[PDB]
Formats: C-alpha cells, sequence, structure tokens
C-alpha cells in the first residue's frame, strides 16, 4: 500500500515530468512530490535544498528547466501520499534529469557504493 | 561571459553534467567600499560579501538577478542569462518554427525595401526581443512598434510577433548581389537565444491582391482587374502575372494570365484571382474573389 514506481524524465527539450502509481483506495488521497538536492556552490557544508509539488489526486507532475530544479546534477525525489492524517512515503530515487526519457528503464542503472 | 546590455550578461553553457560551470565574477557598480552583501533572486539570504562576488554558473538556478546591498539599500543589479549549447547545437526553443521549418518568416509587398518579419512563440511570459542586421546591407527595424496577434496552428495556440523593417541604402531597380542578413535575439526569463536569417527581397515578395474586379458577361464572362497601389512602379518594369480560378502559391486550378483582361465561363461559384511577380518564383497573393 502506498505510492509506488516513481520515475522522472524529460518530455521535451525544456520540459520534465514525474509519474508514479499508488496501491490502495484512491478516494480522498492526496500526493506531494518532493525533491531535494545539493547545489554546486562555494559552500563546504552540504546545504541541502528542497522543493515540493502538491498534485492533489493526480499522479503526474510537470515542470521545466527554469522552475528551480537542477537537471545537470544529482537530485533526489520521493512521493508522500496523504490519507486522513497518515502519510505514506515512497522509496527515494536519485538520478539526473537531462538524460532520462519516458522510456528509460527505472532499474538497472549503476550506483556507486561508498 | 559577454555583455548584452548594461548590467546584462550572457553565459554560454554546455548541457552536460561533466562540464564544470564557467567561473565568473560580478562587481558591484557603486562607490561604497565596505559592508557590501550579495543576494540572488533564486536563493534565500546573503550569498556572499565584498564588492566582487565570484560564482560558478552551470545551469538555470545559477542564473537570474544578482543584487548587491549596503544597509538595506540596493546598490546595483546584474542579470545573468544562459545560452544553451546541447550536443553542439545552440538552443532554438523559445520560438516555434513555421510550416516550412524556419523560425523567421519575412514578407515584402514590393521592392521598396519595406518588409515585415514575424516569428511564433507559445510561452508568452518574460519575453524580450531585439533584432538587428549583423559586405553589409544594413536595415533598421522599428522594434518600438512591435506587435503580436494570437494565431492557431495544429489546434495549438501561439502568438505571432511582427516588426516592420526598412533597408537603409535602397535601389529597387538594381539587382541584388549580397543578401540581407538579420538576427533576432530572444530572451525568456533567464534564457538567451538568437536566430539568423539571410534572404533577397526578390524571394520574400508577396504582392497585395488585385483591386477593382469588374465583370462583363457574354452569350461567357469577361472580368478584369488592375494592380494594387502598393506594388512597385513603373509597372512596365515591375510587371505581375495572375492566376484565375473559379470556386507556396496554392495555385491548382487556375491558368496563367499576364494582362488584366480575361474571358471566362462560369456556371456557378466565385471566380478568383491572385498575383505574383512575373519574372520570379516568389510568394503569391491572397486570393481576391468576385461572384459569377
Ligand atoms: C548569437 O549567440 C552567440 C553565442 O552566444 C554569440 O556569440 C558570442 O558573441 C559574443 C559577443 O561578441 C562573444 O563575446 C566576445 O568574445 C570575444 C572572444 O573572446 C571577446 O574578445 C569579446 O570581448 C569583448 O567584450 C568584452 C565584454 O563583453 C570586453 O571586456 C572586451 O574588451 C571586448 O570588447 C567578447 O567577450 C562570444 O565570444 C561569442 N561566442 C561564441 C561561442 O562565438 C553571437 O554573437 C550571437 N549573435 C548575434 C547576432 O547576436
Ligand atoms: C545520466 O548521466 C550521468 C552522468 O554521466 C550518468 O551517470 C547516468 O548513468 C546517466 N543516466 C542515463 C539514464 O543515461
Amino acid at each position: 500500500l502506498g505510492p509506488r514506481n516513481l520515475s522522472c524524465y524529460r518530455v521535451s527539450k525544456t520540459d520534465y515530468e514525474c509519474s508514479w502509481q499508488y496501491d490502495g483506495p484512491e478516494d480522498n488521497v492526496s500526493h506531494v512530490l518532493w525533491c531535494c538536492f545539493v547545489p554546486p556552490n562555494h559552500t563546504h557544508t552540504g546545504q541541502e535544498r528542497c522543493r515540493y509539488f502538491s498534485s492533489g489526486p493526480d499522479r503526474t507532475v510537470q515542470f521545466w528547466e527554469q522552475d528551480g530544479i537542477p537537471v545537470l546534477s544529482k537530485v533526489n525525489f520521493w512521493v508522500e501520499s496523504r490519507l486522513g492524517n497518515r502519510t505514506m512515503k515512497s522509496q527515494k530515487i536519485s538520478q539526473y534529469l537531462y538524460n532520462w526519457t519516458k522510456t528509460t528503464p527505472p532499474l538497472g542503472h549503476i550506483k556507486v557504493s561508498q | 561571459m559577454w555583455e548584452l546590455e548594461k548590467d546584462v550578461y550572457v553565459v554560454e553553457v554546455d548541457w552536460t553534467p561533466d562540464a564544470p560551470g564557467e567561473t565568473v565574477n560580478l562587481t558591484c557598480d557603486t562607490p561604497e567600499e565596505d559592508d557590501i552583501t550579495w543576494t540572488s533572486d533564486q536563493r534565500h539570504g546573503v550569498i556572499g560579501s565584498g564588492k566582487t562576488l565570484t560564482i560558478t554558473v552551470k545551469e538555470f538556478l545559477d542564473a537570474g538577478q544578482y543584487t548587491c546591498h549596503k544597509g538595506g539599500e540596493t546598490l546595483s543589479h546584474s542579470h545573468l542569462l544562459l545560452h544553451k549549447k546541447e550536443n553542439g547545437i545552440w538552443s532554438t526553443e523559445i520560438l516555434k518554427n513555421f510550416k516550412n521549418k524556419t523560425f523567421l518568416k519575412c514578407e515584402a509587398p514590393n521592392y521598396s525595401g519595406r518588409f515585415t518579419c514575424s516569428w511564433l512563440v507559445q510561452r508568452n511570459m518574460d519575453l524580450k526581443f531585439n533584432i538587428k542586421s549583423s559586405d553589409s546591407r544594413a536595415v533598421t527595424c522599428g522594434m518600438a512598434s512591435l506587435s503580436a496577434e494570437k494565431v492557431t496552428l495544429d489546434q495549438r495556440d501561439y502568438e505571432k510577433y511582427s516588426v516592420s523593417c526598412q533597408e537603409d541604402v535602397t535601389s529597387p531597380t538594381a539587382e541584388e548581389t549580397l543578401p540581407i542578413e538579420l538576427a533576432l535575439e530572444a530572451r525568456q526569463q533567464n534564457k538567451y537565444e538568437n536566430y539568423s536569417t539571410s534572404f533577397f527581397i526578390r524571394d520574400i515578395i508577396k504582392p497585395d491582391p488585385p483591386k477593382n474586379l469588374q465583370m462583363k458577361p457574354l452569350k461567357q464572362v469577361e472580368v478584369s482587374w488592375e494592380y494594387p497601389d502598393s506594388w512597385s512602379t513603373p509597372h512596365s518594369y515591375f510587371s505581375l502575372k495572375f492566376f484565375v480560378r473559379i470556386q507556396g502559391c496554392n495555385q491548382k486550378g487556375a491558368f496563367l494570365v499576364e494582362k488584366t483582361s480575361t474571358e471566362v465561363q462560369c456556371k456557378g461559384g466565385n471566380v478568383c484571382v491572385q498575383a505574383q511577380d512575373r519574372y520570379y518564383n516568389s510568394s503569391c497573393s491572397k486570393w481576391a474573389c468576385v461572384p459569377c
């Protein structure tokens, strides 16, 4: 139960999109798409910056290259679904955006173990 | 980084993650010497101190307006714009191309040097446009009189901007060796692009439709017309040809007519005429139509 299969990708030269599915009853459910990232700067402290989209009942989010989310650096995304006062979070994805398309497979990408 | 206008700078960026951003310095235009703070319209709080702020610019969150302050008073501003270069191709996304895959469509009603150049955009927010002729047939365009109208293409809405231009040194009777070269600079929020175009007046010509279309029947119909007053003179040199039909030139059921006189039979419908430069395959005119 909860939000499931989160993916985000490029849909045009400037526009991007995140999509996800939700296992369970869909009535009176609201979703909040979260995005946090560390911007390349001159600060040595991490200084994580976060943005969010409230999409209500819909399970897609549209944005574009000038909305404030980096597309050439690693970003983290997850979905928080609300039913009543319970919030169900999705698993976190960590990816670039510029080289992802609607057909890019969500699994099978290399990850660095540190 | 190069300067576009006063305190407006363009930063060219490669649209790859591996490319480190362009390290650049922004100096505050002010006589003050101490306690200078820097802010950005995309970050919260002070982002640096001193009269000079050094930042690395890679993508759009690093662009925008940078402001220096002293004790709550703004000292100066500096706008950072990005010109995207992705896979070796300078960005062409602010504008939407026409049916023939061009971005700048120019039309001239005559050889006088007057012409109109138009373009299409879909996201009509935070836009700025500047056009200029870049050996050189220089033109001046009345940007101060830029206009736009809503047009629908492929069931999608766009705004068609248009600006009138005029060749500076003109000579209509003479033939053209070098073409006119225009460049439109397009800005959308923090994005910069430019589009180039070269052409001859001969090729962009689209005459006005004929005027005075009077008929005269026979036991057979004889309808005539005459040149539009916007067409170049003398008419003996700037001749026109006509295509007459009865309901890119879109001439499919018409026939070549060189003079204004024409005999025709019409059982029903509307006999329709257009115009075109006789000695060059330029654009044709909007059809003019009279009822049989
Ligand atoms: C369409 O866009 C392209 C790509 O953005 C653009 O090309 C760029 O034009 C600018 C404007 O001239 C170039 O900037 C110059 O680059 C040279 C080479 O290093 C410099 O010497 C120049 O320095 C002058 O300007 C400085 C401040 O701007 C001064 O401090 C200095 O004293 C000089 O006077 C200047 O930086 C830039 O190099 C190109 N980029 C490329 C990749 O070619 C093109 O001009 C645009 N076309 C139109 C018609 O707008
Ligand atoms: C996108 O680019 C990054 C940086 O090179 C790379 O690590 C990642 O695997 C790429 N993703 C895809 C889906 O190609």
